[PDB]
RNA sequence: AAUUUCUACUAAGUGUAGAUAAAGU
């Protein structure tokens, strides 16, 4: 939903770039109380900048460099490097990586 | 009386300054009440359109007069070639081709106002595109560049891309080969047969021999003479028609014989995803030409051992290594064994190898066209068939190509819908790469087995099958470049159009184009069909205001964010150009040479897709060397905000020097001033491994006057100073480019990036350079290798050399006075203008390119530099080399072993000074992974597990009596990284140390580990410093060898310094 | 993460530092 993404924008907006989760990233929402791996478009990688559109003021998250254009909508942190995802981390866990 | 001072003045440039143009007042509502945005759109649309359109009259033009010739050295060069008796008579069949060309009656129109104005007007009588041929009346030179691209094809230079190239050296060639073809492959046919079919149906007039006749070549000349004899060849429908190829291949499954087939002759960016989708499935499906291609391919090279080898080739050159690789072991096997059998019957019994001879060897394998099969077959061993490997490993290639497909079977299903964008889904663009990828890898592969071409006994029977797949094959190429591009896009774009206002002859000079000023704000006016200052007699602000409102006028604003009032800092070098266009103290230094041009760039972000930073909310600060770590602004930061809006770029051409005075040759007065120079200072820039670039700047006499890495770059601004990591940015996009999915996107970013580090680091040589008045030592990049672990590769430091000389053709020093010297209006011009990429060698005004051997792996405080080969082979070969030494024992009082040998004794060991070293176990290497090893104890641990006393002196005899395989194996690996000077931990830990095994006249070993603990070192302080020294070295050497000539002898002063004289200087400047 | 444009930024608050030869093919 918007609410769990409006939080890690307000949250993951303030650690340093160095900091920053490893997530995984899609256009339709993400449900983290169900989201499942073992899907073959689940990706994580780390969340670059996190910015706000300028029409409806939606959070939106550049995955890796900005200069990369890779612009997400939904995000959700997790334990992963690759297409190896071990768990799904919650709004604490990534608050106290800083 | 210093050396930069000289070289101010010396000759011209010419640069174009871009701008941004604001319409002022009512211009933009007076634009677009008379629609002065959508004619010139129109035409910018119609330049393709009228571009096809002459490229249709220009194939007419040229199939007209390929009519109206006939060669008369034609039947000479088939004669004479079925080796320099006939290359000059090739360029005269080009020749009489271009002069053909040129000689018409029509030529002169082609790329004059005469070809748009009269001719295409004529040629194409259609009421719909003679529209667009009349509308660009008046416009001929927008088509400028075009006929200049266009008439490159009319030459005979021999460039890949011309007609004459494409009908003598592609087509004459295959035509000959067809008629030894036809020759050979004959009386499998009859006029009961398919050859009296084949007359009627294709050409119903003369015989079908008659295209494998020497001298009706001059028939094929025409697209449609190629596309009939292609016909006879493989078959044209009309009732399909069979083709001669498959008449042979009729014959062949009859009965079991490789008989030749003929070969075919020549002929003389996306923009939506499910078009990029569909190009694909439809030239890469499973049933396309390119998968066919493929698995005919895979047929013949399966079939490879019913071909015979002698006739088979392979190309000389990368595909030589990598076949050695594939084959023999690894890189230098084939190379070793040519020079084996090169020495023997090149060298004479002595051990006489020099410099001059390797070099001689080299040039003459370099210039060896290709290599048979059966030569690669006796360079091999017993029991290996060089062509069973071969065919497998190709056969390996084509399996794995067939596995990717196997992991692609949705992208060419009907069933397959895009769920996200192409740039953003990076699962179905991991396939395409993944695809594209292996079947250009095969590509890349196969295309050595096409030996030279020229060159006699090939086996036709295999290279017609060969090339008729390989020539469907390559389409890759331009498959893969061409969905690349369209993935590494920008999610903006940068197109325009070039606006005219109604005026053919608009802006071309200083017309209906004025540049006013007014305070601080420069104005561009546009007349069409207070007090401001005319560029000087002034107007009235106020009626030029009125013509403004009025439409007499469409005053622009001139405008970077230099211009601003909020701008407080050191303004843009083409700002400080364009403020002093107008100044006092320019008197003809940077003027305004030719005409402008007002473009205009339409919004490629929607406004839907603008993202921003919230104002009154804290963003984080990506640098960490930052000390501020958020920042709150008080206002909106839009990403990209100037491709969300419609934008007027103006550019203005400048000519710098355009009245040069102090003209002379650089080169010259460079080597007279460092002659007579008496403590020249010299910067050495060097690629190291852990650092991007090493600089060291090393006086006249080879002491070190600075040495530092260039991996942070400093910005000074406002007395305040931050530093930036670049070497850390390039690691983060390193593993980002390690984590994605693919790696189109992060290599490109890679690139941008190193590109922006390099135009930092210009500004780091360029502000070094007048400081000491130095002389830039750089790498010559044309002969030499960097192991693959330098950060900066060739590419972007060929780079980085082209910018470096564009700079240095006018240094200006931005924060200096303009008028005095070394400002914008005086700056220097110590470098010639770059020419290519070959041409950077051996000088260039200040920078001097100098070969990196022996730079790295060098003492720099004895010279000493390990020219053995301490590689385990066998029993006999180890003990050779441990009798070679002059003495091998343990000193006791160091607790050391001492290795006194002299090079005199070893084999390729002419470069050498000092012959005779004595060299010891001092200190620790960090073998490879890795492992740190002490080498005394390694030593002694060694010697007791093999039972060998050593405290007796000259062990040598008592060490080579070992009967063992593997004592020889460890002592001869211990032996090899014992001269490693060079040690480094794998795994990213900066300990680059540099040990040396031999010690100095005062008898202390150099260890960089005691200097890279110090400010104002006197010798490196770690590799990349030593190899940055040793290239500054060299061209102090260069230095002392014009203070030896004369004043008239400089010029021809060779500054190559080769192995032996490097040696020399550097083993004897102690 | 603002740019004539590029790169790195935020650099003291609508910008900072360096570089920049465009057009055409
Ligand atoms: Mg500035
Ligand atoms: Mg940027």
């Amino acid at each position: 939903i918007d609410l769990y993404t409006e939080q890690l924008y307000n949250i993951i907006k303030s650690l340093p770039y160095d900091k920053r989760p490893n997530v995984v990233y899609s256009d339709q929402p993400l449900d983290p109380n169900n989201l499942d791996l073992s899907e073959p478009e689940l990706w994580a990688e780390q969340v670059g900048e996190c910015m706000r559109y300028a029409h409806n003021d939606q959070p939106c998250f550049y995955i890796g460099s900005t200069k990369r254009e890779l612009r997400v909508n939904y995000i959700v942190p997790v334990i992963g490097v690759r297409d190896e995802i071990e768990r799904v981390m919650t709004l604490e866990e990534v608050r106290n990586l800083h | 009386m210093s050396k930069l001072e000289k070289f101010t003045n010396c000759y011209s440039l010419s640069k174009t300054l871009r701008f941004k143009a604001i319409p002022v007042g009512k211009t933009q509502e007076n634009i677009d009440n008379k629609r002065l945005l959508v004619e010139d759109e129109k035409r910018a649309e119609d330049y393709k359109g009228v571009k096809k359109l002459l490229d249709r009259y220009y194939l007419s033009f040229i199939n007209d007069v390929l009519h109206s010739i006939k060669l008369k050295n034609l039947n000479n060069y088939i004669s004479l070639f079925r080796n320099k008796e006939l290359e000059n008579l090739e360029i005269n069949l080009r020749k009489e081709i271009a002069k053909a060309f040129k000689g018409n009656e029509g030529y002169k129109s082609l790329f004059k106002k005469d070809i748009i104005e009269t001719i295409l007007p004529e040629f194409l009588d259609d009421k719909d595109e003679i529209a667009l041929v009349n509308s660009f009346n008046g416009f001929t030179t927008a088509f400028t560049g075009f006929f200049d691209n266009r008439e490159n094809m009319f030459s005979e230079e021999a460039k890949s891309t011309s007609i004459a190239f494409r009908c003598i050296n592609e087509n004459l060639t295959r035509y000959i080969s067809n008629m030894d073809i036809f020759e050979k492959v004959d009386a499998i046919f009859d006029k009961h047969e398919v050859q009296e079919i084949k007359e009627k149906i294709l050409n119903s007039d003369y015989d079908v021999e008659d295209f494998f006749e020497g001298e009706f070549f001059n028939f094929v000349l025409t697209q449609e003479g190629i596309d009939v004899y292609n016909a006879i060849i493989g078959g044209f429908v009309t009732e399909k028609i069979k083709g001669l190829n498959e008449y042979i291949n009729l014959y062949n499954q009859k009965t079991k014989q490789k008989l030749p087939k003929f070969k075919p002759l020549y002929k003389q960016g996306y923009t939506s995803d499910e078009e990029v989708l569909e190009v694909f499935r439809n030239t890469l499906n499973k049933n396309s030409e390119i998968f066919s291609s493929i698995k005919k391919l895979e047929k013949l090279f399966k079939n490879f051992d019913e071909y015979s080898s002698a006739g088979i080739f392979v190309k000389n050159g990368p595909a030589i290594s990598t076949i050695s690789k594939d084959i023999f072991g690894e890189w230098n096997v084939i190379r070793d064994k040519w020079n084996a059998e090169y020495d023997d019957i090149h060298l004479k019994k002595k051990a006489v190898v020099t410099e001059k001879y390797e070099d001689d060897r080299r040039k003459s394998f370099k210039k060896i066209g290709s290599f048979s099969l059966e030569q690669l077959q006796e360079y091999a061993d017993a029991d290996l068939s060089v062509v069973e490997k071969l065919k497998e490993i190709i056969i390996q290639k084509v399996d794995e190509i067939y596995k990717v497909y196997g992991s692609s079977e949705k992208l060419f299903d009907a069933d397959f819908v895009l769920e996200k964008s192409l740039k953003k889904n990076d699962a179905v663009v991991a396939i395409m790469k993944d695809l594209l990828d292996s079947v250009k890898s095969f590509e890349n592969y196969i295309k050595a087995f096409f030996g030279e071409g020229k060159e006699t006994n090939r086996d036709e029977s295999f290279y017609g099958d060969f090339v008729l797949a390989y020539d469907i094959l390559l389409k890759v190429d331009h498959i893969y470049d061409a969905i690349r591009n369209y993935v590494t896009q920008k999610p903006y774009s940068k197109d325009k159009f070039k606006l005219y206002f109604q005026n053919p002859q608009f802006m071309g000079g200083w017309y209906r184009a004025t540049i006013l000023r007014y305070g601080s704000k420069y104005y561009l006016a546009i007349m069409d069909k207070g007090n401001y200052e005319k560029i000087f007699e002034s107007a009235s602000k106020k009626e030029v205001d009125k013509l403004v409102e009025e439409g007499k006028l469409y005053m622009f604003q001139i405008y970077n964010k230099d211009f601003s009032d909020k701008s407080h800092g050191t303004p843009n070098l083409h700002t400080m150009y364009f403020k002093l266009l107008f100044d006092e103290n320019n008197h003809g230094q940077i003027r305004l040479s030719g005409g402008a041009e007002l473009f205009m760039r339409r919004a490629s972000l929607k406004k839907e897709e603008l993202v921003v930073h919230p104002a009154n909310s804290p963003i984080a600060n990506k640098n960490p060397d930052n000390p501020k770590k958020t920042t709150t602004l008080s206002y909106d930061v839009y990403k990209d905000k100037r491709f969300s809006e419609d934008q007027y770029e103006l550019h203005i051409p400048i000519a710098i020097n355009k009245c040069p005075k102090n003209i002379f040759k650089i080169n010259t007065e460079v080597r007279v001033l460092l002659k007579h120079d008496d403590n020249p200072y010299v910067i050495g820039i060097d690629r190291g491994e852990r650092n991007l670039l090493y600089i060291v700047v090393v006086d006249g006499k080879g002491n070190i006057v600075e040495q530092y890495s260039l991996n942070e770059i400093i910005n000074n601004f406002n007395g305040i100073r931050i530093k930036t990591d670049y070497h850390s940015l390039l690691d983060k996009k390193e593993k980002e480019r390690f984590e994605a999915r693919q790696n189109w996107t992060s290599i490109e970013n890679i690139k941008e990036l190193k590109a922006g580090y390099i135009s930092q680091v210009v500004h780091k040589i360029c502000e070094l350079v007048e400081k000491y008045d130095a002389v830039i030592a750089l790498e010559d990049l044309n002969s030499g290798f960097k192991n693959s672990r330098v950060k900066v590769e060739k590419q972007v430091y060929q780079k980085f050399e082209k910018m470096l000389i564009d700079k240095l053709n006018y240094m200006v020093d931005k924060k200096s006075n303009p008028c005095a010297t070394g400002g914008a209006l005086k700056g220097y011009q110590i470098t010639n203008k770059f020419e290519s990429f070959k041409s950077m060698s051996t000088q260039n005004g200040f920078i001097f390119y100098i070969p990196a051997w022996l730079t790295s792996k060098i003492d720099p405080s004895t010279g000493f530099v390990n020219l053995l080969k301490t590689k385990y082979t066998s029993i006999a070969d180890s003990k050779k080399f441990i009798s070679s030494f002059d003495r091998i024992m343990y000193v006791p009082e160091e607790d050391l072993f001492e290795f006194a040998l002299d090079y005199k004794n070893f084999s390729r060991t002419d470069a050498d000074y000092i012959k005779k070293w004595k060299l010891y176990s001092y200190g620790n290497r960090i073998r490879i992974d890795w492992e740190e090893v002490c080498l005394t104890s390694a030593y002694k641990e060694l010697f007791n597990k093999y039972g060998i006393n050593y405290q007796q002196g000259d062990i040598r005899a008592l060490l080579c009596e070992q009967s063992d395989k593997a004592f020889y194996s460890s002592f001869m690996a211990l032996m090899s990284l014992m001269l490693q000077m060079r040690n480094s931990i794998t795994g990213r830990t900066d300990v680059d140390f540099l040990i040396s095994p031999v010690k100095n006249s005062d008898g202390i070993f150099y260890d960089s580990r005691n200097y890279e603990a110090q400010e104002n070192a006197i010798l490196p302080k770690n590799a990349d410093a030593n190899g940055a020294y040793n290239i500054a070295r060299k061209v102090l050497w260069a230095i002392g060898q014009f203070k030896k000539a004369e004043d008239e002898k400089l010029d021809k002063v060779k500054i190559a310094i080769s192995n032996k004289e490097w040696l020399e200087y550097a083993q004897t400047s102690v």
